[PDB]
RNA sequence: GCCCGGAUAGCUCAGGGUAGAGCAGGGGAUUGAAAAUCCCCGUGUCCUUGGUUCGAUUCCGAGUCCGGGCACCA
RNA sequence: CGCGGGGUGGAGCAGCCUGGUAGCUCGUCGGGCUCAUAACCCGAAGGUCGUCGGUUCAAAUCCGGCCCCCGCAACCA
RNA sequence: GCCCGGAUAGCUCAGGGUAGAGCAGGGGAUUGAAAAUCCCCGUGUCCUUGGUUCGAUUCCGAGUCCGGGCACCA
RNA sequence: AAAAAUGUUCUAA
RNA sequence: GGCGACACACGUGCUACAAUGCCCACUACAAAGCGAUGCCACCCGGCAACGGGGAGCUAAUCGCAAAAAGGUGGGCCCAGUUCGGAUUGGGGUCUGCAACCCGACCCCAUGAAGCCGGAAUCGCUAGUAAUCGCGGAUCAGCCAUGCCGCGGUGAAUACG
């Protein structure tokens, strides 16, 4: 935005866990406005996660989210007229967004037929340091460690 | 799909009725 | 090679398998089964040899199928081409037959595009 | 004929306890792009056979092929 | 009928040596960017290899005749 | 004199079933009108004559008019 | 502290 | 008769390439509009389009009307398929003096391309985008997937 910052739409905590981080993740599964379907998927995957390795789902979800937040990423610059890959630290809001986005994106990569299973399994791998969204987060952090020479082109 | 007239979904699309969408 | 001359694929339900016969859509698959007392859900793999011939006999005798249907379809196109009616000229030159415009698409009937050069501008 | 060597991923080249690195190629990040750049990824009987050793790229033999060099030519 | 070299997409050049595989740059055509053009970017098409004849399972490639086109030579007086 | 090579529309030139083009000019589209661009049009007994052929502007021969060159001698 | 050329004739209402 | 042509080229859209999907059955919740050779309840014939009967309403009363996605139950199991619905054969329906060129719909059969799209490129900052359906004007009918409206479900993101 040009004139003022953008203010963050505070979401409504979900009804099963009362958690805001959960609804943002539900909103990322949602397509074409079908929220109820997109809620069953996260919840069907949730019950799965209490079966496959009996653990409280809320903890397995946040452990995947916490292990997908990238602390750094490259951005573009301009100085002189040359555009490099400038490393810059990630704001907490954007870390959250990239995680949930990459989680679903990583989830829908998998070769499983039913949705909630793909959701359950990526959350399972990511909360243990494996899977699609974790390859991506590390990949992003590794590219930024590479271009630390251009860290002085930070703003 | 909506283009498949021989379905209860395609008949809704053309707004018509038939064996594949009766009333 | 079971019914008619096509092997309808096993592992599928019998109603969908029969559709793999030229001349039988889903609705005709619904008939033959019901008119012969074979559960439309039965997998082809799991039909009696008594049920094979009972399904086969009706199917092959009620309506004309595979080759004959193609020969009678071919005979009617051929007939329209022979008399020279407007539909007959369409099937000849290979253009659509049912009122569709040809300035743009008609690609299913015309085939891949044959790009030509166009008229030019002035510099 | 003799001495000296090599063969190792597609090209190049490094190497008794690993099978390596660069460039070519794959997408991805980048710009307006050509790139440079950044990233990850693959590509081997290490020429063949015996033998050594607990093991084999190595060490040995032996042949295959291609490198160098030497001498010769009735 | 002195001796050489050459003829292959539209232009200019590989491929011939060693028979089986037609290739490179530009050009040409369709799209894109631009207000528009050029440049640039993404696609595509076009050559039965001068010709006749021979060898061969198979000839642009090998052999013989003809056509065409450049180059050299023509000394002793 | 003696070979080779050019004669096709008003111009200049391509090229076995009387034939192209560009140009010149006219008309149309385009334009505010033009230029350019696109379209259409008229355009030739294809230099005479003989032969081959069902058929010749194409393949052969000659006649015409032009063009590229060969010639003391020591 | 700058990648990147060009815009037919007459007319400017 | 042509405006509907068709070696081609571009724009705007519809439908999709599937499993967050498709299919059948059951079952919920809209809004704004229209309606007297008009809208048509319900009834029988018909697989159906429709046809014949036939009430109500000059319409907050009667009708278009079922809203759809959704919720439930069940079927498909990764296939060019129970994805997709082009193309074509045959058989009908209806409006109309008349459907050859050139109508819309229905039913049997046929079941193409398409496995998410090169260079390039568009919209949207919130009840917005996306997706779901509904109505009206024109109108005999209709090539409406267009337009003008209507609500249903309902995000992501803005450091700068
Ligand atoms: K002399
Ligand atoms: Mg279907
Ligand atoms: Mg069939
Ligand atoms: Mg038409
Ligand atoms: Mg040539
Ligand atoms: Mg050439
Ligand atoms: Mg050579
Ligand atoms: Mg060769
Ligand atoms: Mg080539
Ligand atoms: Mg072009
Ligand atoms: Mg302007
Ligand atoms: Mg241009
Ligand atoms: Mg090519
Ligand atoms: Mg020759
Ligand atoms: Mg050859
Ligand atoms: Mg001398
Ligand atoms: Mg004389
Ligand atoms: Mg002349
Ligand atoms: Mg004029
Ligand atoms: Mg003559
Ligand atoms: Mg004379
Ligand atoms: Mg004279
Ligand atoms: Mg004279
Ligand atoms: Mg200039
Ligand atoms: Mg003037
Ligand atoms: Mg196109
Ligand atoms: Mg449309
Ligand atoms: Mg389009
Ligand atoms: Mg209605
Ligand atoms: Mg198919
Ligand atoms: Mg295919
Ligand atoms: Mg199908
Ligand atoms: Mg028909
Ligand atoms: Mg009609
Ligand atoms: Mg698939
Ligand atoms: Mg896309
Ligand atoms: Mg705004
Ligand atoms: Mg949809
Ligand atoms: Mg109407
Ligand atoms: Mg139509
Ligand atoms: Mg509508």
């Amino acid at each position: 935005a040009r004139r003022r910052r953008a203010e963050v739409r505070q979401l409504q905590p979900d009804l099963v866990y009362g958690d805001v981080l959960v609804t943002a993740f539900i909103n990322k599964i949602m397509r074409d406005g079908k929220k109820n379907l997109a809620a069953r998927i996260f919840y069907d995957a949730c019950k799965i996660i209490q079966e496959k390795t009996g653990q409280e789902p809320l903890k397995v979800f946040k452990q995947a989210v916490e292990n997908v937040k990238p602390r750094m990423e490259v951005r573009s610059r301009r100085v002189g007229g040359a555009n490099y890959q400038v490393p810059m630290e990630v704001s907490p809001r954007r870390q959250q967004s990239l995680a949930l986005r990459w989680l679903v994106q990583a989830a829908n990569q998998r070769p499983e037929r039913r949705a909630a299973v793909r959701i359950a399994h990526e959350l399972m791998d990511a909360a243990e340091g494996k899977g699609g969204a974790v390859k991506k987060k590390e990949d992003v952090e590794r590219m930024a460690e590479a271009n630390r020479a251009y860290a002085h082109y930070r703003w | 799909g909506k283009g498949d007239r021989r379905t209860r979904r395609g008949k809704i699309w053309r707004g018509t009725y038939g064996k594949y969408r009766p009333r | 090679a079971r019914i008619a001359g096509v092997e309808i694929p096993r592992n599928k339900r019998v109603d969908v398998a029969l559709t793999y016969i030229y001349g039988i859509g889903k609705a005709r698959a619904k008939e033959a089964l019901e008119k012969t007392g074979i559960n439309p859900a039965t997998r082809v793999k799991d039909l009696t040899e008594a049920e094979v011939v009972r399904l086969r006999e009706y199917v092959e005798n009620t309506w004309k199928l595979e080759g004959e249907l193609r020969a009678e379809v071919a005979a009617n196109i051929k007939r329209l081409m022979d008399i020279g009616c407007y539909r007959g000229l369409r099937h000849r030159r290979g253009l659509p037959v049912r009122g569709q415009r040809t300035r743009t698409n008609a690609r299913t009937r015309k085939g891949p595009r044959k790009t030509v050069a166009g008229k030019k501008k002035a510099p």
